[PDB]
């Protein structure tokens, strides 16, 4: 068995050097035998490639003392239902160099904010992974038109992790000490969540004793809410997929059994917190 | 499209430490709450006839050692995140890793937690033997 996460999603037709594969599965085929992998001297490593490397599938289940769980269960989001933000991403194709996974594009919260993002990729080389602007494609349908010319107006991710940051700094600092992400099938919004969230042991703002909620790569610094100015990571969020929750269909049907006044990522954000809040307070 | 490179029993771990702020301690604090070490990494076949050295361009095991692919055995690599070196560059990534067959079931640890002798070139503790 297998999984899809990492997945090498170049075009190149030969595996890796023993070398420079990150994995048993990743080397070429020529130097595999008897369950283990053979140096073939005369046969040398690449020097100049670029193998696009795909962050779907990730599984946070972890469980170490010290550090908390991201998803956390329904009753638990209830009691923190101040701190929720509806959050969906739509998403572009990687293309030309590479094919076979997607990229964050249009980032939208229950908050109504939509932030587009360059398409950008994590890519492996001979001597790193290089996070960078990768050639990407809209999806082919037509209810996704509009994404059409984002392709074109996104900004670096350096930036749009600042402005996501600073987005959740002013809706929660007097709400709730915390984020819980509502999401409707989660897997692609925790692949875009790599991108501007950070994990490990609860920490406190380096300026009063909250929680802390931000964290800055540049001053390797931990602040709250109110004190998250510059900050670029999300800290130790919390979510939710509200899709696990028993529903049959997709969001919109579920969503309008309840709710006949919301009508893009944003929308889709505001319909997942939507769908949320009368699921957990009615009934 | 695309070829996977990992397995599921992986999953868990790398997903963890490809979040984490430092992965590094990610990692040990996942070994100490009793998580499986990485598996999957390139485990060569090799004479065990070779100097013993630590990182060496050609597999160099020596009867008490297993010779591993370098970016296998390297928790930057596996996890597709920044080294911690001002350059950003690996070490262990285009060379061969000696690991003792004692410790040769997490590879990835043990890089993580040893250090090589500068003069001699073999890990500390493992047997370097100058002074
Ligand atoms: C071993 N393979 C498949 C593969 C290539 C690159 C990454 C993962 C698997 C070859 N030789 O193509
Ligand atoms: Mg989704
Ligand atoms: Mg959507
Ligand atoms: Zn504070
Ligand atoms: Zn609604
Ligand atoms: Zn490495
Ligand atoms: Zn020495």
């Amino acid at each position: 068995n297998v999984t899809g996460l990492f997945k090498d999603c170049s075009k190149v037709i030969t595996g890796l050097h023993p070398t420079q594969a990150p994995t048993h599965l990743s080397v070429d085929t020529k130097f595999k035998t008897e369950g283990l992998c053979v140096d073939i001297p005369g046969i040398p490593k690449d020097m100049t490639y670029r193998r696009l490397i795909s962050m779907m599938g990730f599984k946070m289940n972890y469980q170490v003392n010290g550090y908390p769980n991201m998803f956390i269960t329904r009753e638990e989001a209830i009691r923190h239902v101040r701190a929720w933000i509806g959050f969906d991403v739509e998403g572009c194709h990687a293309t030309r160099e590479a094919v076979g996974t997607n990229l964050p594009l249009q980032l939208g919260f229950s908050t109504g904010v939509n932030l587009v993002a360059v398409p950008t990729g994590y890519v492996d080389t001979p001597n790193n992974t290089d996070f960078s602007r990768v050639s990407a494609k809209p999806p082919p349908g037509d209810q996704f038109k509009h994404l059409i010319p984002l392709m074109y107006k996104g900004l670096p991710w350096n930036v749009v992790r600042i402005k996501i940051v600073q987005m959740l700094s002013d809706t929660l600092k007097n709400l709730s000490d915390r984020v819980v992400f509502v999401l409707w099938a989660h897997g692609f919004e925790l692949t875009s969540m790599k991108y501007f969230v950070k994990i490990g042991p609860e920490r406190t703002c380096c300026l009063c004793d909250r929680r802390a909620t931000c964290f800055s790569t540049a001053s390797d610094t931990y602040a709250c809410w109110h004190h998250s100015i510059g900050f670029d990571y999300v800290y130790n969020p919390f979510m939710i997929d509200v899709q696990q929750w028993g529903f049959t269909g997709n969001l919109q049907s579920n969503h309008d059994l309840y709710c006949q006044v919301h009508g893009v990522a944003s929308c889709d954000a505001i319909m997942t917190r939507c769908l949320a809040v009368h699921e957990c307070f009615v009934k | 499209a695309g070829n996977a490179t990992e397995v599921p029993a992986n999953s868990t771990v790398l997903s963890f430490c490809a979040f984490a702020v430092d992965a590094a301690k990610a990692y040990k604090d996942y070994l100490a709450s009793g998580g499986q070490p990485i598996t999957n990494c390139v485990k060569m076949l090799c004479t065990h006839t070779g100097t013993g050295q630590a990182i060496t361009v050609t597999p160099e095991a020596n009867m008490d050692q297993e010779s591993f692919g370098g970016a296998s055995c390297c928790l930057y690599c596996r996890c597709h995140i920044d080294h911690p070196n001002p350059k950003g560059f690996c070490d262990l990534k285009g060379k061969y890793v000696q690991i003792p067959t004692t410790c040769a079931n997490d590879p990835v640890g043990f890089t993580l937690k040893n250090t090589v002798c500068t003069v001699c070139g073999m890990w500390k503790g493992y047997g370097c033997s100058c002074d």
